[PDB]
């Protein structure tokens, strides 16, 4: 189990519905917070998770997502 | 199980969710004296749950007792989380 | 929940892994949706907190969309 943290620069609603939705359809996902002022920084907690891969995903779904901790 | 036993109780799934202060209780609901869900909840506040077939109003006291007209069978008991 | 964000809570299908995760998904892409987790003794309800979430119209569209829905807690 870790804590994920990652940053998803946000044009719009439209891009923080897309990048929440992704991580929370992930594998092995216990829960997901958006945080930040911006609404901008993903938490998500879960088992198996491939921080990687996730960051890899939103770089190409949504923005030049930036992983900020695994713990 | 089939006696209430809090102190015997593992704790609840839970989720601290950051843009809410957190909740002081554990809240478990029982069916026949046999533990059904259960989850966190406020101290000094209340909430609408669905306990089996009705909605119920509960309300929490600063010790986390909770109370509420429960139907036939079904009960849900409060206790402070650990740090509480 | 005290101050301004709502609290609810909604038990989801549980026909797979992927469907619980389609409503993960649904939920956390709601507008006004702070945060989602997976609650339950047996991780089969939706625990969400935000502000102007409609609550009945979050259950219509989990039902149309991924499988049975059903409202358990406002708080």
């Amino acid at each position: 189990k870790q804590k994920i943290v990652i940053k998803v620069p946000m044009a719009s609603d439209k891009c923080r519905s897309k990048a929440m939705a992704l991580v929370a359809s992930t594998g092995g996902v216990d829960s997901v917070a958006l945080v930040g002022d911006l609404r901008d920084k993903i938490e998500v907690v879960g088992d198996g998770i491939d921080s990687i891969k996730l960051v890899s995903a939103l770089r190409k779904k949504v923005g030049h997502a930036e992983l900020l901790q695994v713990s | 199980k089939r006696a209430i036993d809090l102190s015997r109780e593992r704790d609840p799934n839970f989720f601290d969710h950051p843009g809410i202060p957190v909740p002081e209780c554990f809240w478990f609901m029982f069916k026949n004296n046999v533990r059904q869900d259960a989850g966190t909840c406020y101290s000094s506040w209340k909430m609408d749950m669905k306990v089996g077939p009705n909605w119920v109003h509960i309300k929490s006291d600063d010790n986390c007792n909770l109370s509420g007209d429960f139907p036939p069978g079904w009960i849900v008991l409060g206790k402070k989380r650990p740090g509480f």
